[PDB]
């Protein structure tokens, strides 16, 4: 499929831990995405695996909902229990069970043991999505954020910050990941974490608006 | 009934759960399934008695 | 130890505490009624004769 190349712009920031912080400047070091980076846009409408390298940052700005759902793991056809995640107009049944599915990952709008099976609201509802993943010490974390991007060009500048959704409680071995697809096209950008450091800022309603990556140029490590 | 694994190509990560067996080879001629000459199973037992 | 007072904090539903500049506990959420209470500390002083 095709492949394109777009600067990051100063994009993909969550929330640290879960503790309220209002007017201050708190510095952390987490797996951040770097600012100004090279993220790569994909043009789906055509695919090999995409590499799990300490992280990885996903985002689409798709209004015709079509983007649905990962799957994480390493041989990803049958064998380990990998993930498997279904975002339909019903609830948004997260799954570990492996489907032994084909490679080439479209709907149709016409398994094996299981570990997990959360329902919660509609993660889907000028609708850019930004999603977070990472896995440290068998832990999988899962942020995200919905922006409302108003000229829709390229990734927006600003700061929207990621809040938390799910914390599965066990993830093994995750270094290639897919996407899946609908039909009766699919357009992403795939950005890669990075052990970073970042000077936080919270604004008096405890929200976060602005940050400083510390290793970028001479100036942000004064500002750092 | 008890096993442990004997050795791996790299080290383990925290709270990480191995579950393939494959048979490791340690040198250039490959095992090809097989537990030949420089190919050993990585699995062996306690023996408790 | 403290004084439990009614706030009017912008806590997000994923978070439970708060923190202040020397890492002490602000604010807290009670966890049987989801209700944000800050956290002061009783009147002190100096004594001089
Ligand atoms: C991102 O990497 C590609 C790889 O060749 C490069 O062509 C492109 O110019 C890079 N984008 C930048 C530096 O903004
Ligand atoms: C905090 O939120 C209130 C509620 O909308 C808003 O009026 C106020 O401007 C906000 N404070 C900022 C943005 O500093
Ligand atoms: C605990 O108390 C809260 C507050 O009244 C109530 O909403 C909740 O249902 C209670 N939990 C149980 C298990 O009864």
């Amino acid at each position: 499929r095709t492949q394109s190349y777009t600067n990051s712009f100063t994009r993909g920031v969550y929330y640290p831990d879960k503790v309220f912080r209002s007017s201050v400047l708190h510095s952390t070091q987490d797996l951040f995405l770097p600012f100004f980076s090279n993220v790569t846009w994909f043009h789906a409408i055509h695919n090999p695996a995409l590499p799990f390298n300490d992280g990885v940052y996903f985002a689409s700005t798709e209004k015709s909902n079509i983007i649905r759902g990962w799957i994480f793991g390493t041989t990803l056809d049958s064998k380990t229990q990998s993930l498997l995640i279904v975002n339909n107009a019903t609830n948004v049944v997260i799954k570990v069970c492996e489907f032994q599915f084909c490679n080439d990952p479209f709907l149709d709008v016409y398994a094996n043991n299981c570990t997990f099976e959360y329902v919660s609201q509609p993660f889907l509802m000028k609708n850019l999505r930004e999603f977070v993943f990472k896995n440290i010490d068998g832990y999988f974390k899962i942020y995200s954020k919905h922006t409302p991007i108003n000229l829709e060009r390229d990734l927006p500048q600003g700061f929207s910050a990621l809040e938390p959704l799910v914390d599965l409680p066990i993830g093994i071995n995750i270094t290639r990941f897919q996407t899946l697809l609908a039909l009766h096209a699919a357009a992403y950008y795939v950005g890669y974490l990075q052990p970073r450091t970042f000077l936080l800022k919270y604004n008096e309603n405890g929200t976060i608006t602005d940050a400083v990556d510390c290793a970028l140029d001479p100036l942000s490590e004064t500002k750092c | 009934n008890y096993l442990y694994r004997l050795l791996r190509k790299s080290k383990l990560k925290p709270f990480e759960r191995d579950i393939s067996t494959e048979i490791y080879q340690a040198g250039n001629k490959p095992c090809n399934g097989v537990a030949g000459p420089n190919c050993y199973s990585p699995l062996q037992s306690y023996g408790f008695r | 130890t403290g004084v439990l007072t009614e706030s009017n904090k912008k806590f997000l539903p994923f978070q439970q505490f708060g923190r202040d500049i020397a890492d002490t506990t602000d604010a807290v959420r009670d966890p049987q009624t989801l209700e944000i209470l800050d956290i002061t500390p009783c009147s002190f002083g100096g004594v001089s004769v």
